[PDB]
């Protein structure tokens, strides 16, 4: 059971490159005071959920009184129930009516009645919230609201905010960015050098290895993953699939995974378009497609069998056979055909043709076949 | 008392209670064993579906007859297989090495309609089942989410928490509880669940939070849960979720691609196995089929026949649905021909062949639309090269109603000298009679506008004035040149 003591996909424990980072952002968690005004936002896969479980997970055991639960902003949707959830600390008698108006109800439970203690709560995957409202209206208008850090008394209620990925980063107005909180940190947690990331989730160990991944392998997977944002969890789904395919046979197979998933996501271009075409019926039509955009962007299916019939006319022909024969180029992966708006002069339905991939490889796919030349 | 704005008299409210999972005993520490709980996980009442049995059975009764060909139109219903080995293997292996280290993965197939995904991961889940009947690893719930079988999209938390813990909350409260049970309840008190989520793409609805509850309850430690779900497009979530979800899904996007000739030809063969070339005890008073008066009978469903049925249905789409379609739709013409032949009717050998099953093979590629305007009306067609003719002159497709009538009036004017349009002309304006003037439309305008508007022939743009109306060929132009080629009378006026 030595393979299947290997999990790489949900596990105990930035580890990677900025430890001395990730350590020197967790100041004041024990002199009851304001740590940092930081703001965790990344790439979707870089380990925020990661640290911010081992930040508390210190703080957790033998709890100076701290009291820390974390929750979630998921059951939110509208700016309406942000309150009530963080109330199960006393499990009071109150929260439903007093609190949720005013921010100056909620300075009213700033100040703790039973000790100094603790309670900061961590609100998850804080992006999701402010993505309603469609300007600023009661969302951005939130977060307007809910970084305002006034009076600081001797009260433990500091909340570090838990962004997503960089969807509405870059977009800001001067309230969000003036002397107000906990705004002027952010940090990029890509882990580069994440060969050494899996060696130490390999060298954590409670299953003694024999044969240890080849490290050009693990390179390799480390170069193939961290090209378009430099997702991690990404990469856990790649060695889990090659030890999965390793055990198919009852580096050299922990490569045709990727040199299988990204072939099969690409197919072939031209090499396997004629190939699998092999019919010039599923062959010259494609050619009829590429006719019908430099004309008219409403490709209707009849406007591609108008196209046919200016074509071929130098056993009969129905429109079935060509909208049949349009769904094997649907079955492969190039063309969409479903219903659209159909602007033109009225505004029912009918269906549509469009192409995906850049006319570059095709126009040398038609190198070989002596008839797909004179339709280019 | 007092007097309402309006009135809501028709109302049902289900049954349902308000507040959560998390707050039943309100301690984390002291959650009870959940798993040989009496409520839980289906080991009381499982007779709450099996209440409304007796309702559809009458009177077993008046002898049903079948016929020789009623086995086949059987056997090619709904229902190792030489089709899915290398799907099978990787997904039950996918499923097992989380069974049996107690993780929470996520399998993500997808194909086009019809390459027996669903028929694969039913039987991993039923092996899957065999296993653990054998003990070789721990049970599980399991739970079969299809994504067009519900009212509302977001009735997957409350049927999901319902299948979980017998009772049933509402969907916020219930999205809540299988948030706190699959986050904070510690993996020795929960047995695994496995989730067949069955077409996944109608549960996208406005937020994505279905999609990002069901993939992000699987990137937690402390929950057992296996997530199979099946697909329409290999791309889905990048077209359709976001980039994150795309993350959370992950790589392994095992793809259920086309069937092929061959497989489909096994297919058939499997299916066909127990009653090809087979000897059967028809009676000649009725008929009535028996396998191993009395007349002993083969039945060759030639393999010709199969595999030019399969053929082309490989070609197009590649399903073993419609290859089952096809080969039953044969056997419905064979039946067919044999009750007529022989006068059976309800209370040599017989063969399928190529001859035979193309019947099945063109009752899917006939355009029955030229078919329907050549049976058309004389003004119908009268309408429709009016509109034909009109084209060629203008370049829009989108031919104005007024221009369509002095069309018309142009055709019938200056075709004074054809002996048909002359017994036709007075007609056509005036119902053949007098006392009645010389109508602006002809007769059977408003009717031949709305027979082919209705038809989808004819398409229409909503406005009050009928003269300005613009009017397009909803159809092709192509094909009502073809259909306008035979009729003796408009291929010369
Ligand atoms: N240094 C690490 N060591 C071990 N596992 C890690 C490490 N960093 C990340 N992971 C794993 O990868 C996951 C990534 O966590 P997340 O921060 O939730 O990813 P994400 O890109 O931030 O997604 P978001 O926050 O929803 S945009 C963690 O939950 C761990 O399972
Ligand atoms: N290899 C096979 N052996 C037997 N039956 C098959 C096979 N492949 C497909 N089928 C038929 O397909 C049905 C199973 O449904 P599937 O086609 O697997 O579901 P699906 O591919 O997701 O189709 P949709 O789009 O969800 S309705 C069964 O009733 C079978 O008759
Ligand atoms: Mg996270
Ligand atoms: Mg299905």
């Amino acid at each position: 059971a030595l393979l299947q003591k290997s999990s790489e996909l949900v596990n105990l424990n930035a580890r990677t490159a900025e430890y001395e980072q990730v350590m020197n952002f967790l100041a004041k968690a024990i002199s009851e005071h304001r740590s940092d005004s930081l703001y965790i936002t990344g790439p979707p896969g870089t380990g925020k959920t990661a640290q911010l479980d081992m930040i508390i997970r210190q703080k957790f055991q033998s709890l100076e009184s701290v009291a820390v639960t974390s929750i979630n902003c998921i059951s939110l949707g509208e700016p309406s129930s942000i309150f009530q959830k963080i109330f199960d600390s006393f499990q009071d008698l109150n929260g439903p009516t007093l609190q949720i108006k005013n921010m100056q109800h909620l300075q009213k439970f700033l100040e703790p009645y039973h000790k100094k203690t603790t309670f900061v709560v961590v609100l998850d995957e804080m992006d999701r919230l402010l993505h309603a409202n469609t300007s600023e209206t009661q969302s951005v208008r939130t977060i307007l609201e809910l970084f305002l850090l006034a009076k600081l008394p001797t009260v433990s209620f500091v909340l570090i905010g838990m962004a997503n990925s960089l969807d509405m980063k870059d977009r800001f107005l001067s309230r969000l960015n003036l002397d107000r909180g906990l705004l002027p940190q952010t940090i990029v947690f890509q882990p580069y050098t994440a060969e050494q990331m899996y060696e130490i989730v390999i060298q954590k160990m409670s299953s003694l290895p024999t044969i240890i991944f080849q490290p050009m392998a693990i390179k390799f997977a480390a170069k193939k993953c961290a090209g378009n944002t430099g997702d991690l969890r990404k990469l856990f789904d790649v060695l889990r699939g090659s030890i999965e395919i390793y055990e198919l046979e009852k580096g050299k197979i922990g490569l045709n995974y990727i040199a299988k998933v990204f072939s099969k996501f690409v197919n072939n271009n031209s090499t396997r378009t004629r190939i699998a075409k092999l019919n010039i019926q599923q062959k010259l039509i494609l050619c009829t497609i590429i006719q019908s955009l430099k004309l008219n962007s409403d490709a209707t299916i009849d406007e591609s069998f108008d196209h046919y019939i200016k074509a071929i006319t130098k056993a009969p022909l129905q429109r079935n056979e060509f909208l049949e024969i349009c769904t094997i180029l649907e079955t492969c992966g190039l063309v969409s055909i479903k219903k659209t708006k159909c602007k033109g002069k009225t505004k029912r339905f009918v269906d549509k043709i469009d192409v995906d991939l850049d006319m570059r490889e095709f126009y040398d796919e038609m190198t070989k076949i002596s008839i797909l030349k004179p339709f280019l | 008392p007092v007097i309402r704005k309006f009135t809501k008299k028709n109302v049902a409210r289900a049954k349902k209670k308000y507040t959560p999972f998390s707050k039943r005993f309100k301690s984390i520490a002291a959650i009870p064993d959940l798993t040989s709980l009496p409520e839980f996980y289906g080991n009381s009442s499982e007779l709450m579906a099996s209440r409304f049995e007796n309702k559809l059975k009458t009177t077993q009764k008046h002898q049903i007859v079948e016929t020789i060909f009623s086995k086949v139109k059987k056997q090619l219903n709904s229902s190792y297989l030489p089709a899915r080995e290398n799907e099978f293997a990787s997904i039950y292996l996918s499923a097992y090495s989380a069974i049996e280290s107690d993780s929470a993965t996520t399998i993500y197939v997808a194909g086009t309609p019809g390459v027996g995904k669903t028929l694969t991961v039913r039987e991993v889940v039923k092996e899957l089942l065999s296993s653990s009947a054998q003990r070789e690893i721990p049970d599980f719930l399991y739970v079969e989410i299809n994504g067009l079988k519900m009212v509302k999209p977001t009735d997957c938390y409350e049927t999901l928490w319902n299948k979980v813990s017998g009772e049933r909350l509402t969907w916020a409260a219930s999205m809540e509880s299988l948030e706190f049970y699959f986050k904070r309840v510690p993996k020795n008190k929960k047995k695994t669940i496995v989730v067949l989520l069955d077409e996944l793409d109608a549960m996208v609805t406005k937020s994505q939070d279905i999609m990002y509850n069901f993939f992000n309850w699987t990137t937690y430690e402390n929950a057992k849960l296996i997530v199979i779900a099946v697909a329409n497009t290999m791309d889905l979530p990048e077209r359709q979720l976001g980039n994150k979800i795309t993350s959370r899904i992950g790589f392994t996007r095992i793809m259920f691609t086309g069937y092929t000739h061959e497989e489909l030809k096994n297919i058939i063969d499997l299916r066909l196995k127990g009653l090809n070339d087979s000897f059967f005890y028809v009676d000649t008073k009725t008929g009535n089929a028996i396998l191993i008066d009395v007349r002993k009978v083969r039945l060759r469903m030639s393999a010709d026949a199969i595999e030019i049925a399969s053929r082309k249905v490989a070609s197009v789409s590649g399903d073993a649905r419609r290859a089952l379609k096809v080969c039953k739709r044969a056997a419905e013409i064979a039946e067919k021909h044999y009750m007529a032949k022989h006068g059976y009717g309800y209370d040599g050998v017989q063969t399928v062949h190529i001859t035979h099953v193309m019947k099945a093979l063109n009752e899917t590629l006939n355009s029955h639309v030229i078919t329907f305007m050549t049976r058309l009306s004389f003004t119908a067609k009268l309408f429709i090269y009016a509109l034909l003719n009109l084209m060629k002159k203008n370049g829009s497709q989108e031919q104005e109603l007024g221009d369509i009538v002095d069309e018309i009036k142009l055709l019938i004017e200056v075709n004074g000298s054809n002996k048909f349009v002359m017994e036709i002309a007075k007609t056509l304006f005036q119902q053949g009679s007098d006392n009645i003037s010389e109508q602006l439309r002809i007769i059977s305008w408003d009717f031949v506008l709305n027979q082919l508007l209705d038809a989808g022939i004819l398409f229409k743009q909503t406005m009050k004035n009928d003269r300005i109306c613009c009017v397009k060929l909803n159809i092709s132009v192509e094909e009502a040149k073809r259909a306008m080629n035979e009729d003796e009378t408009l291929r010369n006026l």
